[PDB]
């Protein structure tokens, strides 16, 4: 691959990081 | 030769078996003194083969690649001695056990100590539930006619619903 | 039976000291062989646990026919020290040494 | 060379950050 | 020690040593028995 | 009086560590907690399902990334005859120098794991030939979890909640599920075989960007309108052509050739465009169809046993159906991944059958009403459940006296110097079968070898066109189509009935008895999961309908041991060319033992010598960490509660009387482990080293021979 | 605390009173008949659950359950 | 009341008894007359010795106290043991006999608690009583 | 201790069929069996099989001929006393097997 594709995989993976704290808070309200 | 399988007089794996049974005994023998008491024992093992092998060549077995004689459980009546004869065979003797030991409880259930008579067994009454266990296949026929062979329902315990 | 609970679990304590220290033992040993790592296991040609105090005990019986057994011709055992007695081709007994996977054997 | 940082972060650093939260949402009380 | 030898343990026993040497008996003058010829 | 758990407030004051372990175990139990309410319930299994959805995307990504960034896919498409695949680069600071040395494999520079699940595989015959063309996966299965976990927040919105009845209106859901999910979702795949897949195995690129240009076939749609169908059934790719270059290929699209690509040794990507066309159509027009029906759209956990019943069902289809009709190229060649993939779905396929089983126990118990549901299906099984389990317990003590005396027979006969002598039964019921199939080895010579049958012959319609592409395929020993089975593949297969019979004996025990029985009837009064009725009665050990589940855990997986212990012991002489190993040998239960476990486990266990180790030192390694941790649940298996009640009451006391350390205080009193916790935990220590040791066993004797 | 509830096919056999190691039960009077006795549970908290009550009940199917709820230090039978 | 202080037997000993949850919360007492200088067996090691008495003795668990108090009427026949349960750092007073007589004894003015007017058979089925407040076994 | 130990080792007590030391290859098998076999009463409970044979009694009760001697399960006391049994039988005479076809065939 190319290097900055890794960093690139690395911040979109910060959206489904902050969806899935934001789901599990709220399940467990 | 229902399968692939040859039958075991011209199949040379089976023919091969004894080669190999009879010089793992003989070579057994060669070192014993010929008139010791050893050397008429493997003699008497060297025949015994020689017994099984004649008794599977002449039975019309059927035998693999391996050399060893398959069973053929279709029932057909060519080869109905492999599971179909002694499964009749069975299930007689199978049936007469178990027909004796139902007409001994039904008989011991009736009197005034029936699990005294479970543990020391009433030799009148056993002898009798072979007597009643011969004829099981006649008699659980008019056993299952007369509607006492099974109990309703309404009869047996059972689990809450 | 008025202080089994101190008896209990002193006696608790000293197989799980036990337990660690001498499988345990064997579980560096299989680690280190398993990732390349031979010379930071407990063995011969590694880190060593040499049985001092068995390996000691193993001298003073050894040595003891004629010092301090003063009439026995021969030791108590070959299995201390001694020669080689050999019956027909087969070692009928011969010292039986004591080594690093001796400490550990011994301690499970 | 971002496997020498990842893995001892979330093999180490990560899961005795999660064991830390996890410890004081059990023993603590209302 | 006829009612002895009626009890559970015995008759369980010494018919099971009889069906067994039924079957030893009958490996020994009929040896290898694998079907019915 | 702490929070956790926030589930059982009843849990909450418990001053134990079992509120700490049973705040674990009673945590996605929804129907338990307190003040809940069937409206806001089935809203949370809904957003947890999004939540579980996410993970299996999530999941996926990490596949596709790390052969993208750390495997060897574009290496591996020039030669998939010599390349092995590269699952993952290996960064353990505790390996040596002359680790690296050995993992350092495939050709690579860096430790790397040689991969085992094939998605190299999957991922080479659904067109991927580049590292760039996985890397844009595993990005576009990030915004789906995104999507999947921004989705079941959004549907927890008061605004955005869904209604009661949208969940229980299965009339529509079945509709939408068979025409959209199942049906579309075939038709979508069909459009994804037919643009891409078929022309990235004739030698052409076809991506997102130039796939609206170039037509799957040359005369592209003009005939799907007139109804000259037959014109994708042209010229296909011949015997000559391999697979991935323009070495004399075709313009077909959709045929229906049967058999087995020549080369590769799977299936013709024709066949599979045809068969998701017509599996589309088939469930879009069964989409437009809509006192039992009140039991079942009521009862949460009776849907949820019958999905595992239908799961597991489906995923021994999977597994049986995977390795005979290969579907994927060079998954036939590659036969640790073959051994792997079989022995993956069926443990899964009998943990999903258990827990079929096990979640109808739990309806029987919580949801189902006698005094509703009567006269109908359900309450007549219950009505005569003693004649369903006694004629259970007849069929596992029929095959299991008989199946195990015909070993015993063999061992015996065979150790005596008398190989000749054993009861060798041919499986001539399934001989014929093949013989029905296609198979001409036998020589039954009936059905399909029947030359002049009706069925080969079809004569109403001109039809039998896939039976030449499957006649050379069942009749050529070159793959594992139809394998010829022997007297040693008969006494297998009533091991493996015995073991279905059995695991099913014990889990409808424990199912129709999940409602009282002589010992204890009011076992609905006391729950699903409860450990005894105490010493009285005779005593009740493991009487609840909980602990039937975990006896059949045992039993499930022995008899995927029988299974996968037969799987691949058969195939270690086919893909070696030696059959006659398992035609011998497996007869009697030595030759199972003598070689099979101690012939092929050599070279595992050589993993690491005191002369130097191998690539297989993780597998060695893993080998005896998997028995380790199965012998450990032996200890809460055998050694029960109480013991240990007392061992703790004397530790609580060296520890209140040990200064500078009876200072430190916890706030949970220590307890011992629960009846029904340690039955879990002794189950689960047994079930993980059942698994472990198998899989490390399964990879290492085959990748050491291939 | 564990649940102790007391069915009316007692007979008034105090043998799940003496049974008891925590002291939970206790005989009373009967009001319909003024001369049978039936079991009573006034002090459920002290149960330990040992179900020692059901082992001494005469009836077919006993007329005193136990059912295991929350665990307190009392019911849990610790000494710490 | 519990009378303390009153004599502990002559024991000085027992590891196994009165440990830290006695002082923050609920130890017990049995409170009894011995009549003899007699040994008996503790529930923590075996032997004190009774005195004459006005006997007491501080026990961790009410468990403890039952067992204790089924000895003396067992093989002393010494049946007026009287159980207590502590103040400030403890809950509850007079814990038996609790109506001044033993509970296998009948007594006027107890109130049946825990009774069930029904059967074990007439247990509706859990599903009757799903996502409510109510317990299949309470009335 | 398992690969040049317990495999290496075994590889008297598993070639031993078709020579004099078969029977210790048949009680090495056969001790297997016990020993697993032993499992079965160890990890399992009484309960369960208290209403099992409620199923046999009731198969037996059909046909009119149950035993006046009622079948129960065998006691919490003996299905741990019968599962020991059967562990110790079962992993001595694996040994008995394996020690014995070793030193008969090398010492
Ligand atoms: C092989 C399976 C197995 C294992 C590992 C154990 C282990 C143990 N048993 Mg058990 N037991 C077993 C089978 C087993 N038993 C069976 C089958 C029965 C039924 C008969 C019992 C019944 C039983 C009784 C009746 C008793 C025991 C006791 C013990 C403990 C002894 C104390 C000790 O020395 O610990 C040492 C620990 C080990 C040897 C484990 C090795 C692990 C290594 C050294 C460390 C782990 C590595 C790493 C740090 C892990 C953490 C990392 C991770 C969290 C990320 C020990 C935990 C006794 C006890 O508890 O008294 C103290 C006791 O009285 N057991
Ligand atoms: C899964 C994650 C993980 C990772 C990445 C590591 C990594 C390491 N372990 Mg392993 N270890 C782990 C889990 C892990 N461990 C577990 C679960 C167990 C129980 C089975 C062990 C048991 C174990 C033992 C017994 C030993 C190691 C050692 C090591 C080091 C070997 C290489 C080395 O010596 O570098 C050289 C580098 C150093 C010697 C120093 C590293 C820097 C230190 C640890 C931190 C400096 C302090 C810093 C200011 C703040 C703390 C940060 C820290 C918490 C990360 C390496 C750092 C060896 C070691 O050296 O331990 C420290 C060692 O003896 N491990
Ligand atoms: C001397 C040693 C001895 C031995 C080895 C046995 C062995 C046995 N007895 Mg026992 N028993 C014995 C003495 C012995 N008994 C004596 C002296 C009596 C009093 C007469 C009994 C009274 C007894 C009864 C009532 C029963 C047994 C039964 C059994 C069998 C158990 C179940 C079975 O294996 O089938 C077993 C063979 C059971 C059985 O069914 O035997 C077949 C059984 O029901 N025994
Ligand atoms: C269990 C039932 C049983 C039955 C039906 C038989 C039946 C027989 N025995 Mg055998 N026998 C038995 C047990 C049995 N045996 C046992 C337990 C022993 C060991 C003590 C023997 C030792 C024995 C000898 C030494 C001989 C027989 C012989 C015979 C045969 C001749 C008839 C006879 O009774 O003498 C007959 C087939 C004889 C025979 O005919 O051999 C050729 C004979 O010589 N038996
Ligand atoms: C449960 C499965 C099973 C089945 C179907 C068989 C069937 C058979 N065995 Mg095998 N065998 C078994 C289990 C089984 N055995 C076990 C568990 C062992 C180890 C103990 C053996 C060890 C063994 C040996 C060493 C030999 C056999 C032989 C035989 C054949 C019997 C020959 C004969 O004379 O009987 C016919 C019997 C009668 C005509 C009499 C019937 C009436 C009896 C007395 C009723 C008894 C009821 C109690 C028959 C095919 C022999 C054989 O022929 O090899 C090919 C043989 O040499 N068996
Ligand atoms: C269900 C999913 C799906 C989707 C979204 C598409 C979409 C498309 N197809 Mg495809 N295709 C599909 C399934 C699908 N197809 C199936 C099931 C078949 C087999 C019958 C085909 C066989 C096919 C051919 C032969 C052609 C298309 C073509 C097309 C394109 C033009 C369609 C049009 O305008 O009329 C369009 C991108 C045409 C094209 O040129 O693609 C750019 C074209 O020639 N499709
Ligand atoms: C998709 C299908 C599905 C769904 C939605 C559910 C959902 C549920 N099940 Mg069911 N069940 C299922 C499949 C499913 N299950 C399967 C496949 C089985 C057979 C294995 C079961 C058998 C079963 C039983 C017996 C019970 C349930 C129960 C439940 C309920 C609570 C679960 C819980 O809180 O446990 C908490 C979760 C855990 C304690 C997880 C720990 C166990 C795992 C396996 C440990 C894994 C080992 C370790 C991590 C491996 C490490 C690797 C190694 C190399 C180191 C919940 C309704 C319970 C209930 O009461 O229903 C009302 C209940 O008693 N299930
Ligand atoms: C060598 C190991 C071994 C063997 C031979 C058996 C044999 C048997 N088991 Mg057992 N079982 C075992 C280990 C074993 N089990 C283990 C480790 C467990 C987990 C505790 C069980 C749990 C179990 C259950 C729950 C049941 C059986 C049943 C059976 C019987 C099945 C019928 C048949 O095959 O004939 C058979 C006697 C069944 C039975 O006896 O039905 C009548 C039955 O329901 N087994
Ligand atoms: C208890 C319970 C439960 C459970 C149940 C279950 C779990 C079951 C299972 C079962 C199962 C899971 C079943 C299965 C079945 C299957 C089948 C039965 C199949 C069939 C098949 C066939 C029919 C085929 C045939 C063929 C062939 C072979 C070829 C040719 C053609 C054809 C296709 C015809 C529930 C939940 C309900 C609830 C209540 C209770
Ligand atoms: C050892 C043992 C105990 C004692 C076990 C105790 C007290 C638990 C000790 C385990 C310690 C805490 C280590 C566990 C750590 C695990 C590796 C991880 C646990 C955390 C998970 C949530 C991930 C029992 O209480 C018991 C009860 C019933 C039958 C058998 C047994 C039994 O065998
Ligand atoms: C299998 C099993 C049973 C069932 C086993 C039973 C009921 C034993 C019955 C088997 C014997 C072999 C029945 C013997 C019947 C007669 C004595 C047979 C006589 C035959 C003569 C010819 C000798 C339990 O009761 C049990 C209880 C607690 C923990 C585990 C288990 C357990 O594992
Ligand atoms: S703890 Fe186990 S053995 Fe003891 S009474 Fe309860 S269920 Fe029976």
């Amino acid at each position: 691959l190319a290097d900055g594709q890794i960093f690139t995989a690395l911040a979109v993976a910060l959206v489904p990081g902050i969806l899935a704290l934001r789901l599990a808070l709220e399940l467990y309200k | 030769d229902v399968a692939g399988l040859i039958p075991c007089s011209q199949s040379d794996a089976f023919e091969r078996r004894l080669k190999n049974t009879t010089q793992r005994l003989e070579n057994r023998l060669k070192k014993y003194e010929p008139g010791s008491a050893p050397a008429e024992a493997l003699q008497k093992q060297i025949d015994k083969t020689q017994q099984r092998f004649d008794k599977y060549r002449n039975s019309g077995l059927l035998c693999g690649a391996d050399g060893l004689p398959h069973l053929i459980t279709d029932g057909r009546w060519s080869h109905a001695g492999e599971f179909t004869i002694p499964g009749l065979l069975f299930l007689y003797i199978a049936g007469f056990i178990g027909w004796s030991g139902r007409s001994y409880l039904q008989a011991v259930a009736a009197s005034d100590n029936s699990t005294e008579k479970e543990i020391i067994i009433d030799i009148p009454v056993a002898l009798q539930s072979v007597s009643k266990g011969f004829v099981w296949p006649l008699a659980a026929l008019q056993e299952f006619s007369s509607g006492k062979l099974t109990a309703r329902d309404e009869e047996i315990t059972i689990s809450p619903r | 039976l008025r202080h089994r609970d101190a008896i209990i679990s002193h006696l608790n304590w000293v197989c799980i000291f036990l337990g660690f220290h001498s499988f345990g033992l064997y579980i560096h040993n299989d680690t280190m062989r398993a990732l390349g790592r031979p010379q930071d296991m407990f063995s011969d040609a590694a880190i060593q646990l040499q049985p001092v105090f068995a390996q000691w005990v193993q001298g003073v019986n050894s040595a003891a026919a004629g010092n301090t057994a003063p009439n026995a011709l021969a030791n108590a055992s070959y299995a201390f020290g001694g020669d080689i007695v050999s019956v027909g081709g087969k070692v009928a007994m011969m010292p039986i040494s004591l080594g690093t996977a001796d400490f550990l054997v011994h301690h499970i | 060379n971002l496997p020498s940082i990842l893995v001892p972060m979330v093999g180490i650093v990560l899961p005795a950050i999660v064991m830390a939260l996890l410890f004081v949402y059990i023993e603590t009380d209302e | 020690f006829s009612k002895y030898l009626s009890t559970a343990p015995v008759i369980g026993t010494l018919t099971a040593f009889f069906l067994a040497g039924l079957l030893i008996e009958i490996n020994r003058f009929n040896p290898d028995l694998l079907v019915y010829p | 009086g702490t929070k956790f758990p926030k589930a059982s407030q009843a849990l909450a004051q418990d001053p134990t560590t079992r509120r700490i372990w049973y705040g674990i175990a009673t945590a996605n139990d929804f129907e338990t907690n307190d003040g809940i309410t069937e409206e806001n319930l089935y809203q949370k299994i809904f957003a947890s399902h999004f939540g579980h959805l996410a993970i299996i995307f999530l999941w996926t990504s990490g596949n596709l990334f790390h052969v993208a960034w750390q495997g060897n896919f574009e290496q591996w498409v020039k030669d998939p005859l010599n390349t092995r695949p590269i699952a993952h680069a290996i960064s353990d600071p505790h390996f040596g120098q002359r680790a690296i040395e050995a993992f350092s494999q495939a050709g690579a520079s860096s430790p790397v794991n040689i991969s085992y699940s094939g998605v190299y595989q999957w991922w080479y015959t659904q067109g991927m030939r580049t590292n760039e063309e996985l890397y844009n996966g595993a990005i576009f299965l990030l915004i789906l979890s995104a999507l999947s976990l921004f989705a079941g927040w959004l549907h927890l919105q008061p605004k955005f909640r869904p209604n009661l009845s949208w969940f229980k209106n299965a009339e529509s859901r079945l509709n939408h599920h068979l025409g959209g999910l199942f049906g579309t979702s075939s038709l979508a795949w069909t459009g994804h075989i037919v643009h891409v897949a078929i022309p990235e195995s004739r030698g052409q690129h076809v991506g997102w960007d130039n796939f609206l240009q170039v037509a799957p076939h040359p005369a592209g749609l003009q005939p799907f309108f007139t109804g000259n169908w037959g014109v994708y059934t042209e010229n296909p790719d011949t015997a000559n052509h391999v697979f991935g270059s323009s070495d004399g290929a075709g313009t077909a699209i959709l045929t229906f050739l049967g058999g087995f690509h020549p080369q590769t040794q799977s299936l013709w990507l024709t066949d599979i465009a045809h068969h998701h066309l017509a599996i589309a159509v088939l469930f879009i027009v069964a989409g437009h169809m809509y006192g039992l029906y009140d039991t079942v759209n009521n009862s949460l956990h009776f849907q949820l046993g019958l999905a595992l019943a239908a799961l597991g069902v489906i995923t021994s289809l999977v597994a049986q159906h995977m390795y005979s009709i290969p579907p994927y190229a060079y998954l036939a060649r590659d036969f640790t991944t073959q051994a792997a993939l079989y022995t993956h779905h069926q443990y899964i396929a009998g943990f999903l059958m258990v827990g079929a089983f096990a979640h109808g126990a739990i309806f029987l118990v919580r949801d189902y009403d006698a005094e509703q549901n009567k006269n109908n299906v359900l309450a007549r099984i219950i009505d005569h459940k003693e004649a369903i389990i006694s004629h259970l317990s007849w069929v596992s003590l029929f095959l299991g006296f008989h199946t195990l005396g015909l070993y015993v027979h063999n061992d015996v006969v065979q150790a005596f110097g008398t190989p000749e002598k054993q009861i060798l039964i041919e499986p001539v019921f399934a001989q014929w079968i093949q013989s029905v199939h296609g198979k001409s080895l036998y020589g039954f010579e009936v059905l399909l070898n029947n030359a002049d049958s009706i069925t080969r012959v079809a004569p109403g319609s001109a039809q039998p066109i896939w039976l030449p592409g499957w006649l050379d395929a069942i009749n050529s020993g070159n793959n594992s189509l139809f394998l010829t089975i022997g007297p040693g593949d008969f006494l297998v297969h009533h091991a493996i009935a015995l073991g279905l019979h059995t695991t099913t004996l014990i889990l409808v025990k424990g199912a129709l008895d999940a409602r009282g029985s002589k010992l204890m009837p009011d076992k609905k009064d006391f729950g699903y999961s409860f450990p005894c009725d105490g010493p009285g009665r005779g005593g009740t050990c493991d009487i609840s309908a909980w602990d039937a589940f975990y006896l059949a855990v045992f039993w499930m997986l022995n008899t995927i041991g029988w299974t996968t212990f037969y799987w691949h012991w058969k195939h270690l002489g086919v893909w070696q060319g030696n059959v006659a190993q398992f035609n011998e040998s497996s007869t009697y239960l030595m030759g199972w033992f003598r070689d099979y476990l101690w012939l092929n486990s050599s070279q595992l266990i050589n993993g690491y010598n005191p002369f130097g180790m191998n690539n297989l030192s993780v597998w060695a390694w893993m080998f005896l960490f998997g028995h380790l941790i199965w012998a450990t649940g032996f200890m809460f298996l055998i050694s029960w509660r109480g013991y240990w009640q007392e061992l703790i009451e004397t530790l609580v006391w060296a520890h209140e009387r040990t200064p500078l350390a009876n200072l430190v205080r916890w706030k949970d009193k220590p307890v011992a482990l629960s009846i029904v916790q340690a039955r879990l935990v002794g189950l689960a220590h047994f079930a993980v080293g059942y698994i472990v040791t198998y899989a490390a066993f399964l990879i290492a004797s085959t990748a050491s021979k291939f | 605390a564990h649940t102790v509830k007391i069915y009316d096919t007692c007979i008034g056999c105090t043998q799940c009173v003496r049974a008891c190691p925590t002291d939970v039960l206790e005989m009373v009077p009967w009001d319909g008949c003024r001369a049978n006795q039936i079991a009573s549970a006034p002090r459920t908290e002290d149960c330990v659950g040992c179900k020692r009550c059901e082992s001494a009940c005469p009836t077919d199917f006993l007329s005193i359950r136990v059912y295991l709820g929350a665990e307190t230090t009392r019911s849990m039978g610790l000494g710490y | 009341t519990l009378n303390l202080n009153a004599p502990t037997p002559i024991f000085g000993g027992s590891t196994g008894g009165l440990l830290r949850k006695a002082e923050v919360e609920e130890f017990y007492s049995i409170t009894w007359t011995g009549k003899s200088e007699t040994v008996f067996e503790l529930p923590t090691g075996g032997a004190a010795i009774m005195r004459a008495g006005e006997n007491l003795l501080r026990l961790a668990r009410k468990e403890q106290c039952i067992a204790l108090g089924a000895q003396l009427k067992d093989k002393f026949k010494i049946t007026d043991y009287k159980i207590y349960r502590v103040y400030p750092s403890g809950e509850v007073q007079f814990l038996h006999p609790k109506d001044g007589v033993f509970p296998e004894k009948v007594n006027p003015g107890r109130v049946a608690v825990g009774s069930n007017k029904r059967r074990i058979g007439q247990n509706p089925d859990p599903a009757k009583l799903k996502f409510k407040g109510q317990e299949t076994f309470d009335s | 201790w398992l690969r040049d130990f317990l495999w290496a080792q075994a590889s008297q007590v598993i070639q031993s069929y078709g020579s004099a030391l078969s029977a210790y290859g048949l009680m090495f098998l056969g001790a297997h069996f016990i020993w697993a076999f032993s499992l079965m009463f160890l990890f399992s409970g009484r309960g369960y099989w208290q209403e099992l044979i409620e199923s046999i009694v009731w198969a037996h009760n059909k046909l009119k001929f149950a035993p006046s001697i009622q079948p129960r399960a065998l006691s919490i006391t003996q299905g741990r006393a019968v599962g020991v049994a059967h562990y110790l039988l079962g992993g001595i005479a694996t040994t008995w097997s394996f020690f014995h076809a070793r030193i008969i065939s090398v010492g």
